[PDB]
RNA sequence: UAAGGUGAUAUGAACCGUUAUAACCGGCGAUUUCCGAAUGGGGAAACCCAGUGUGUUUCGACACACUAUCAUUAACUGAAUCCAUAGGUUAAUGAGGCGAACCGGGGGAACUGAAACAUCUAAGUACCCCGAGGAAAAGAAAUCAACCGAGAUUCCCCCAGUAGCGGCGAGCGAACGGGGAGCAGCCCAGAGCCUGAAUCAGUGUGUGUGUUAGUGGAAGCGUCUGGAAAGGCGCGCGAUACAGGGUGACAGCCCCGUACACAAAAAUGCACAUGCUGUGAGCUCGAUGAGUAGGGCGGGACACGUGGUAUCCUGUCUGAAUAUGGGGGGACCAUCCUCCAAGGCUAAAUACUCCUGACUGACCGAUAGUGAACCAGUACCGUGAGGGAAAGGCGAAAAGAAC
RNA sequence: AGGACCGAACCGACUAAUGUUGAAAAAUUAGCGGAUGACUUGUGGCUGGGGGUGAAAGGCCAAUCAAACCGGGAGAUAGCU
RNA sequence: CGAAGGUGUGCUGUGAGGCAUGCUGGAGGUAUCAGAAGUGCGAAUGCUGACAUAAGUAACGAUAAAGCGGGUGAAAAGCCCGCUCGCCGGAAGACCAAGGGUUCCUGUCCAACGUUAAUCGGGGCAGGGUGAGUCGACCCCUAAGGCGAGGCCGAAAGGCGUAGUCGAUGGGAAACAGGUUAAUAUUCCUGUACUUGGUGUUACUGCGAAGGGGGGACGGAGAAGGCUAUGUUGGCCGGGCG
RNA sequence: UACGGUGCUGAAGCAACAAAUGCCCUGCUUCCAGGAAAAGCCUCUAAGCAUCAGGUAACAUCAAAUCGUACCCCAAACCG
């Protein structure tokens, strides 16, 4: 059966990537939360 | 400064080798000193192909806590404590209970 | 024209392997480890100036570092650039 | 935004109150009108978005005085 | 201890309906 | 080498940098090849390049 | 500051140093790739692609610098359109983003309680948003009081769960006055005289005193048990030092400290002193904040739910008197008292702790205490926001077991 | 010519058996329907939660849907066990 | 000259308990009288870790299928080599994109991983390996759509959108055959090509854009002819005489 | 022959027939549901530049960077 995760690096980066996060204030708040928590990987970009 | 140094002739205050006198070969940063013919151990050396051909139960000196050896005054013939003075610029070391520079 | 200071920082080591040995005795070619930011032009300038040989064409590739394990702690070796440097008919290195 | 350029009147929030005193949030919007004002200094028409109250302030103080206050606060017209 | 329980999975038979 | 190279001019110190960088290339070649037991030479020259580049900035004005 | 050093797992290798250029520690400099506000344009962050101007070219090219946006200001220029204005270009200065809490403002729930529920409550709470500072805000009476008086603001303890408010239910809940902490008053709405005289701010320059490395720092031996002594036993000694830590078992005197006494080439904080620059005191006369106060309508805030409801704010429509005047004293009127709105500034007492140092605990001691004593916001899970572990102890010494 | 006919790929899912701690959190096997169309499929894009989208089944919106998921109000409340 | 803890034993009190002591353990413990509580567990389909039971039971993942000889090895149904057998062959072969990221090749090892053994492996360890003017990306160009100087709009946050600027799944220059590595090849080598731009020389000369026009540039279905890939047969050549 | 694979030489290399869903064909015929865009490219001039720049052709020389390239890919390497 076709499962839900059908990987595409382009879609991944555009939907969740660093620049996508930076584009909106809510996205920048995601980065702020993740830095505050001290995540080693802020976004999928890596 | 360090009260016990390299080349200093010391006497052991505590341990299996108490009363025995030796010269300090080197001082480790962990407040420990190697004193020749003092804290002997029997190391079971593995057979190395490259450096040192044989194995053999090697007899070598183990580090002893620097606070377990005192400087040997030589004159009095017993353990002494080291103090610090200034005798024309340089910082020197002197014995306690007599007061003579090393 | 490229500065000698830059030409002294692009050649890291000669690459030693069977393919490098074969290339040096078959297609008069020397295999060099080079700086990852070095260009074909900079390699062709550096070999000519530092080894005093005549270079025909530089071929380059980037070697991706391997993921190695050291005491159940995952690590990655650095990517490096490999230069296949073809010399002329009779030069020798 | 719905802000009077003269006075600075803007939407304020209050309640609708029914007979049974049910409080639902509403806004009170200013009585805003885009109006062309004639100035006797710059021989030109100035279009200000102004409340009806703001138009009475211009009638009282004069357009010259009011435009001076806009420049003081740093509001482009 | 006990592992986290599974989300619902397919069931072979309908529960009998008593009514 | 902090007082010695300070007596030199910019026109005598650049050539000195073009002797060290060249020496660092020769040592880097010898080290990779399998030659050079004296591995400490790599650090001496790397730090010597640093000293020379440091004085160049002082001679410049900064 | 120094006889030892080249950070850790982690040895080894090659070395450096031992009286001063080893290393280490501190001040001040230098260097400081790429991404990121990211700012030369772009972009799927750590990449792609330029323009311009210098300088170098071995003519293949190479190096360095600058080029975002917005605001303000200035210069130059410049439409419809005559003047002009808009617009355009260039320069200068500033801004931008991040950060725990505290602070002011703009918006603003519901669960819940009311033993249902709608007024009410929860609550101006959570949350979102904007802005600021080391604090913020507030602040120099159009304040209270009660015919006696007080004298800006803020915070604390009372007043008091009182007076009130309240489907008079559930609940909500003052003030006056008193005791404290702290205390400070000023300026513009203006012209002249006299002069730049008070005082807060930068600015160097001296003076002390802190901070950022450090220096000296007392006094114990014998014997017994033991693997080992710091323990037992005996006899001494220091104490402005018996805080604490370490050392082969429990050490004032073995070590590091501790009390105590000293220390700065360099940078910097604070407080005085003294030049420089700006700032303008004092006296006389005058002035005294209008689409404002007040009102009608609709809301909101006041403990106060419109009530008999003062007072405050204003979305809407109106609209005075302006000192011979005006505001308030809880409907309202008279009398009396008290104050002077419609301009602004202002330290202290107050709030908070992402972070730094010291010290403390009838706090925890590995299922506890942080989620995390351990390479943990990791592994792992999830498209993502996000979720999120487990896992400490050989020995005094590796003497980590040759053969 | 054709939402024409038979029939592979391809798309689907009518019946039966199996499987039901499966080979599989929806399948396998044998048959079955459509198969030039209102077809099917790759890549990328857009629509967001009382909102979307729906040839309409309250279907579908990441194995979740008569109001997604994650964090927060939050230790909601629980005359019940 | 042996603390806590652990584990036996004896004694003792009405009970919760207490005391003594052998063994273990190897450094703590703490009377009395007060003081303070994270102060006592069998249940909460409690929580975490450990370990049972069923049970050496079910099962070992397509019923395409194996047999033997030799080799290596401590050991071979499973590895290597050989012969035979069987299975797929519009695939169960080959080459890619997407996605993964070293799984590739070589040597070495067999704890764990592999539903068995394993000498084997996509497993461990080490070393190697990816070569481009022409392939693709980047790049030029746009689609849907995104972002968007000014701008319009909106309590704030923001929304929309102009000039622009991004955005392929589409348009845009050029390389082929043969050979070669353990592992790359239109990339290396050999042979033979081609494209675009810069510079210089020579001759001849209207060049010049952000503008105009052309072109690029496009549907479904159907039909037929001409072809090639490709196959078949004959000839040809080499070998064969079972 | 290290039984893995290197070195060396080399015959014929034609024809007929069949034939695609590939090519001619972005064609042709036909139908209604009427079938991207922009650049490269070609051409035209404007401002401007005038025996200059620039354009065309031939010849010579130089440049074409950077990143991907292993391997699996209907699968034991991707999603389960
Ligand atoms: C299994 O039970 C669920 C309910 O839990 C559904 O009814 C489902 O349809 C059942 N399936 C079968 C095969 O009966
Ligand atoms: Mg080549
Ligand atoms: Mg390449
Ligand atoms: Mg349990
Ligand atoms: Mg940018
Ligand atoms: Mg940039
Ligand atoms: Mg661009
Ligand atoms: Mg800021
Ligand atoms: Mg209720
Ligand atoms: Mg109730
Ligand atoms: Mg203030
Ligand atoms: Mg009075
Ligand atoms: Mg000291
Ligand atoms: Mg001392
Ligand atoms: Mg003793
Ligand atoms: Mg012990
Ligand atoms: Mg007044
Ligand atoms: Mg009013
Ligand atoms: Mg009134
Ligand atoms: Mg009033
Ligand atoms: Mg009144
Ligand atoms: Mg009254
Ligand atoms: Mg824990
Ligand atoms: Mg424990
Ligand atoms: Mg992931
Ligand atoms: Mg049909
Ligand atoms: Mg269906
Ligand atoms: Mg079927
Ligand atoms: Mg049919
Ligand atoms: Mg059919
Ligand atoms: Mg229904
Ligand atoms: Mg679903
Ligand atoms: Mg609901
Ligand atoms: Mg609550
Ligand atoms: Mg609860
Ligand atoms: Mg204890
Ligand atoms: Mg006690
Ligand atoms: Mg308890
Ligand atoms: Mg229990
Ligand atoms: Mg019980
Ligand atoms: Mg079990
Ligand atoms: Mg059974
Ligand atoms: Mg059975
Ligand atoms: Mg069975
Ligand atoms: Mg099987
Ligand atoms: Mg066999
Ligand atoms: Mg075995
Ligand atoms: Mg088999
Ligand atoms: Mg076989
Ligand atoms: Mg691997
Ligand atoms: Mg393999
Ligand atoms: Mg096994
Ligand atoms: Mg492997
Ligand atoms: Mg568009
Ligand atoms: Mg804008
Ligand atoms: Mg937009
Ligand atoms: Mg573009
Ligand atoms: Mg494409
Ligand atoms: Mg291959
Ligand atoms: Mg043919
Ligand atoms: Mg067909
Ligand atoms: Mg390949
Ligand atoms: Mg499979």
């Amino acid at each position: 059966m076709k499962r839900t995760f059908q990987p595409s690096v382009l879609k991944r980066n555009r939907s969740h990537g660093f620049r996508a996060r930076m584009a909106t204030k809510n996205g920048r708040q995601v980065l702020a939360r993740r830095r505050a928590k001290g995540r080693a990987r802020l976004t999928v970009s890596k | 400064a360090a009260k016990i140094r390299r080349d200093d002739e010391v006497i052991v205050l505590t341990g299996k080798d108490k009363g025995k006198r030796g010269k300090v070969k080197n001082v480790l940063s962990s407040g420990k000193v190697i004193v020749e013919g003092i804290n002997l151990v029997k190391k079971h050396q593995k057979p190395v192909p490259a450096l040192n051909q044989p194995g053999g139960i090697v007899e070598k000196e183990a580090a002893i806590q620097v606070s377990n050896v005192a400087i040997f005054n030589a004159a009095t013939g017993k353990a002494d404590r080291v103090g610090f003075r200034f005798e024309d610029g340089k910082k020197v070391r002197f014995f306690k209970s007599n007061s003579e520079t090393i | 024209m490229i500065r000698e200071e830059r030409l002294l920082k692009v050649l890291r080591a000669p690459h030693v392997s069977e393919k490098a040995s074969t290339a040096m005795e078959k297609s008069n070619t020397i295999v060099l480890k080079v700086a990852k930011d070095a260009t074909k032009a900079e390699i062709k300038a550096a070999v000519q100036k530092l080894f005093e040989v005549e270079v025909e064409v530089v071929n380059t590739l980037v070697v991706k570092g391997k993921v190695k394990r050291h005491g159940q702690r995952i690590g990655r070796r650095s990517d490096w650039k490999k230069a296949y440097v073809t010399l002329k008919e009779g030069q020798n290195l | 935004s719905r802000v009077c350029q003269v006075t600075g009147k803007r939407p304020v929030t209050g309640n609708n109150r029914s007979h049974a005193l049910n409080a639902t949030k509403r806004r009170f919007l200013p009585n805003l009108h885009s109006h062309r004002f004639w100035v006797e200094s710059e021989k030109r028409f100035v279009t200000l978005r102004v409340s009806a109250k703001g138009m009475r302030v211009i009638d009282k103080k004069g357009i010259d005085t009011v435009l001076a206050e806009l420049r003081a606060r740093g509001e482009k017209y | 201890g006990k592992p986290r329980p599974y989300s619902p999975r397919p069931t072979s038979h309908p529960r009998p309906i008593r009514v | 080498k902090a007082k010695e190279l300070r007596e030199k001019s910019v026109e005598e110190l650049n050539t000195e940098l073009l002797n060290l960088l060249r020496e660092q290339f020769n040592l880097r070649m010898q080290a990779a090849s399998g030659q050079l037991q004296q591995s400490h030479l790599l650090k001496q020259v790397r730090r010597d390049v640093a000293r020379v580049k440091t004085l160049l900035n002082e001679k410049a004005g900064a």
